[PDB]
RNA sequence: GCCAACUCAGAACUGGUACGGACAAGGGGAAUCCGACUGUUUAAUUAAAACAAAGCAUUGCGAUGGUCCCUGCGGAUGUUU
RNA sequence: AGGAUUGGCUCUGAGGGCUGG
RNA sequence: GUCCGGUGCGCCCCCGGCGGCCCUUGAAAAUCCGGAGGACCGAGUGCCGUCCACGCCCGGUCGUACUCAUAACCGCAUCAG
RNA sequence: AGUCGAUCCUAAGGGUCGGGGGAACCCCGACAGAUAGCGCGUUUCGCGCGUACUCCGAAAGGGAAUCGGGUUAAAAUUCCUGAACCGGGACGUGGCGGUUGACGGCAACGUUAGGAAGUCCGGAGACGUCGGCGGGGGCCUCGGGAAGAGUUAUCUUUUCU
């Protein structure tokens, strides 16, 4: 597994063909964003509970998303 | 404290062996486990690794020597006449 | 009396440049206020000129005839000085501001390629231009 | 006596103990005479042999090893070289050529 | 009517030596040009125990004098050498310790060890600690020379023999008392099975002619033939004399 | 104060077979194979270690599986040879080369005069 | 100011003098013989003073050799001197 | 070789670390 | 809810660095990494290289239950060995 | 079962060609000898290297790669789920260099990339035993917070997990 640190850098891997489903975990503190490639998965945190509702309305239209 | 009157090194014997052979091997007890001075780096480095070969802890070289000393009797002696005999092919 | 001086050739000693040739461009015996200790620029071949034989064709002979150099900084106590002297002039094209920026260093470093080229068309200080062997 | 000279020096005259002193002292020409112990390794030696004809200074072989030129020079350490940069009483300088 | 252990040992598989740990056989180079009509020379890399001998080896790099290569030898080591060390072998090496000479080059009087008896065998004589070969004379005529081995006998080589200055490193090593059975053990555990060794007269006779009797002793004269067959030559064989000096 | 069992048919305590205890995340201590300690690349002429480079298996230096610049130092005889081993060599080099072209010019003038 | 550990040495008081309370755990001394010692041995009647041992001494041998194995060819000592 | 002591309870003394000019 | 601290000549394992011992110095090879040298090699809006990142496909054969012992082995046995 | 082993390597040694013996079964074992072959470019031919065994021999020596969680009446680091790694093959995209073969640091050295063939060199694999000291992981141990349980004629903010 593999952190990404940054959103844009998280819309990129998104994009790429082998992305295969995102799933979105609501935690307390924090939301995480999974991408599952198919080498790695890569997590994105996001601290802000808006900017992970950005996120999530940003996430291209093919990409499955699965909420945990 | 002075520990043992006579015995020195070879106390850790105990009483076998006979006071002789034990006064016999006190010799070579001290003489292979002492420090020798290097000629190379001008210090007392050398220390035996086995019977005959004596390396300085400090510059590194090893050296090829006695059994239980760093240079025999004998050695001086051979290096005297190679000199002597070298100098008149020399001449 | 002093010897390192400009146009003195020098060995590297240490880093990755350790064995090539140089040729001091500034002493500085004193260092400065960054460097207290006496360092130099020098000018040096990172890549050595090719063995041209005569057998080699025009293009083989002008593509073993190429130099590349570089210039560094480097304490005294890292460099070898030699008895050799290197008359290139490299005082206009080689100098501490030119460190400042990347785009400054390269062009001086290809200034000072293309007259050590020169200089080695010529024929003249065959040691400076072959590689020490060890 | 060479020693008897080098104690001079030492007790009035101005010098440097040691290979990266002697190095230092001939890059910057303040050395006028280098004396080299036989225990010096021999590429120091070489070293210190072509950076003293570089800088146009003698070079004096001493007749004995680092310990026995440390104690000439009156140190309880050893001495594998030595530069002197200024003699004071002594005249090594004008006697060893 | 038993095999006895001195003709036991002739089969081996148990009285073979152990070398599992040696470093290899201690030899010169081979002879060649160089070494016959100049020299070469090599640095000695290292000083090494070799289980089982006395005397530490040498290894001595050399430059192939027409190969693109390094060459490699071991050395039996000569007191005084030591690493980083040159050294030189040839007909016009100089006489130093640890060069290697054809015997025509090395003074009367010299000492040497590591002495060939053939030319080209690469060193026979005077190879253990402390040990060394005298040059006494050489005879040009038929192109021989006289040496003294250790032993003290006088033999005569040919003058191409090659030899080391000097003597065998590691000398003065049997003057030391091993005090106790388990030196003893240490010491042949990595030469042969030869030790303990128990005493004919503690055998039976079926394994031994100096077995049996209601008393320990020999029962005949423990001198036996040179001729005498195996089996029945034990205790001092071909003795000229017996006794102290 | 769980015990512990062998996770393979090893069953002898050999230099190959060492492990540690770990606790999983399901509460439970287990044993985990662990490599022997191994001796990085060494200098031949000081005899210490070269810097720069990790302790590691050889397998463990394979190209595909380790970044050349972990394997790597940017030097002349860089691996393989320490800084203070390679600054001698090129002094040694230099010098005996002067000294040699000395000699030849030494035997030319001598010849020469004579 | 806030924490920290079990070692040591003393002083009162006190019990039916019990208290290393079970457990755990040398009997000691004066001599003679043999073997120096540690070690080994008759698996299933002998563990010993027997064997070995370091130390001491003798004998053969410089490789075309000493000792030994092998029907023969060839081998062990020998990666030796 | 030959002598003395040893429990429980209540105390006393000695033997250290970190932080702050 | 799965939280916050202390402690150590404590026990098992691994590691580091010193020191003692040797007439004892205590394996080899497969394999992997690095280095010395530089024959030879390319273009101007494309060519020559590239141990870089990502993407794609595949990974044979045999063993695998269980006991491992006062009854799963040997001792003629479900034998105090 | 690509990931645990055998399988690969070699140890003491074993088995052999040729040669030498032997009536012969067989004996010695690389010792009496035109070795296997290995690299570069290719009209598949040329060039250059080539010291007579490229065989057997370790389920404790060396050694490519897997981890939790779950699951059966009986199997699991092998089955399920998720998440990794190793070896090999082939390409595509992007990136990197051309001062044809990167940059930075005085230096030790650092950065994911950053030429190269015959030839040569070094290291790792790779190593005894004993003693002290120090570091790490697991265990043991003390205190506080919370959850459940045990005792409660009396005491116990205490006993246990
Ligand atoms: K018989
Ligand atoms: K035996
Ligand atoms: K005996
Ligand atoms: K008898
Ligand atoms: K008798
Ligand atoms: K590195
Ligand atoms: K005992
Ligand atoms: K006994
Ligand atoms: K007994
Ligand atoms: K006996
Ligand atoms: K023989
Ligand atoms: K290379
Ligand atoms: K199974
Ligand atoms: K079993
Ligand atoms: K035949
Ligand atoms: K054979
Ligand atoms: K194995
Ligand atoms: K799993
Ligand atoms: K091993
Ligand atoms: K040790
Ligand atoms: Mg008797
Ligand atoms: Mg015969
Ligand atoms: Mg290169
Ligand atoms: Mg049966
Ligand atoms: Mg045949
Ligand atoms: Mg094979
Ligand atoms: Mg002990
Ligand atoms: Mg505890
Ligand atoms: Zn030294």
């Amino acid at each position: 597994p593999k952190q990404i640190h940054e959103i844009k850098d998280f819309l990129l891997t998104a994009r790429r063909k082998d992305a295969r489903t995102v799933k979105i975990k609501k935690n307390k503190d924090m939301v995480k964003f999974k991408v599952r490639c198919s080498k790695y998965l890569y997590t994105l945190c996001v601290s802000d509970f808006e900017k992970a509702d950005k996120l999530k309305q940003s996430l291209p239209p093919g990409l499955s998303v699965q909420d945990l | 404290t002075k520990r043992t009157k006579k015995a020195g090194i070879v106390g850790k014997y105990g009483t076998r062996y006979g006071a002789s052979l034990r006064k016999q091997i006190k010799k070579m007890e001290v003489s292979q486990h002492s420090k020798y001075f290097c000629e190379f780096c001008g210090k007392y480095a050398v220390k035996r690794k086995a019977v005959g070969i004596w390396g300085c802890k400090d510059c590194g070289k090893v050296k090829a020597g006695g059994a239980y000393t760093l240079n025999t009797a004998s050695a001086v002696t051979v290096r005297s006449t190679i000199r002597r005999l070298r100098e008149q092919t020399e001449s | 009396v002093k010897f390192l001086k400009p146009n003195k050739a020098v060995i590297i000693l240490q880093g990755k440049y350790a064995g090539r040739k140089a040729v001091i461009i500034r002493a500085f015996d004193e260092g400065t206020r960054d460097r207290p200790y006496g360092h130099c620029l020098v000018a040096g071949i990172s890549k050595y000129p090719k063995k041209v034989i005569r057998k080699d064709s025009a293009k083989k002979q002008a593509k073993k005839s190429r130099v590349k150099t570089f210039i560094k900084l480097v304490n005294y106590n890292h460099i070898m000085p030699t008895r050799y002297t290197l008359d290139v002039d490299l005082k206009d094209v080689v100098n501490v501001d030119v460190l400042q920026s990347r785009d400054k260093k390269v062009t001086a470093a290809k200034e000072a390629k293309a007259r050590l080229e020169e200089r080695f068309k010529t024929g003249k200080n065959r040691w400076f231009f072959t590689k020490l062997r060890f | 006596s060479i020693n008897n000279r080098l104690a001079l020096v030492m007790k009035s005259g101005k010098y440097s103990l040691g290979y990266k002193t002697v190095l230092k002292t001939l890059r910057s020409s303040k050395g006028k005479l280098i004396l080299i112990s036989n225990n010096c390794p021999p590429l120091r030696k070489s070293e210190i042999e072509y950076y003293a004809m570089l800088a146009k200074v003698g070079v004096h072989h001493f007749n004995g090893n680092n310990v026995d030129l440390g104690t000439a020079c009156g140190k309880y350490f050893r001495v594998s070289c030595l530069s002197i940069i200024d003699p004071g009483d002594s005249d090594i300088i004008k006697s060893l050529p | 009517g038993r095999v006895i252990r001195a003709q036991r040992k002739g089969a081996g598989s148990v009285f073979k030596s152990h070398t599992h740990h040696r470093k290899g056989p201690a030899k010169f180079r081979s002879l060649d040009y160089g070494e016959r009509n100049g020299y070469l020379k090599g640095v000695v890399s290292e000083i090494i125990h070799d289980p089982g001998r006395g005397a530490p080896l040498a290894r001595v790099t050399f430059r192939h004098p027409f190969r693109y290569k390094h060459q490699k030898e071991l050395f039996v080591a000569a007191e005084g050498m030591y690493t980083g060390q040159f050294i030189y072998c040839g007909k016009k090496a100089n006489l130093m310790v640890g060069n290697v000479l054809a015997l025509r080059s090395i003074p009367e009087g010299a000492v040497v060890c590591n002495v060939e008896h053939k030319v080209g065998d690469r060193g026979v004589f005077a190879r253990c600690s402390g040990d060394y070969a005298i040059v006494i004379s050489h005879n040009p005529d038929n192109g021989t020379t006289r040496i003294k081995l250790p032993s003290g006998a006088k033999k005569i080589v040919p003058s191409g023999c090659r030899a080391m200055i000097g003597q065998v490193a590691g000398g003065g090593r049997t003057e030391k008392p091993m005090l106790k059975a388990g030196n003893a053990y240490h010491k042949y555990r990595v030469k042969r099975n030869c030790w303990p060794k128990v005493r004919g007269v503690a055998m039976n006779p079926v394994e031994h002619p100096h077995g049996g009797g209601n008393h320990q002793h020999i029962g005949h004269a423990s001198t036996v033939r040179r001729d005498a067959p195996p089996g029945q030559k034990v205790g001092l064989i071909a003795a000229r004399r017996t006794g102290r000096l | 104060v769980q015990r512990l069992t062998y996770r393979k048919r090893h069953s002898y305590a050999t230099k190959s077979n060492q492990h540690r205890v770990v606790k999983t995340p399901g509460g439970k201590l287990i044993y985990q194979s662990t490599k022997k300690r191994a001796s990085g690349p060494k200098c031949p002429v000081t005899g210490k270690r070269i810097q720069g480079i990790p302790h590691l298996r050889p397998t463990e230096y394979k190209r595909s599986r380790l970044s050349r610049n972990r394997r790597t130092v940017n030097r002349a005889y860089g691996g393989v040879l320490s800084g203070s081993a390679v600054r001698e060599r090129i002094i040694r080099a230099f010098l005996v080369e002067e000294q040699k072209i000395v000699k030849k010019v030494l035997k030319i003038q001598k010849a020469k005069e004579k």
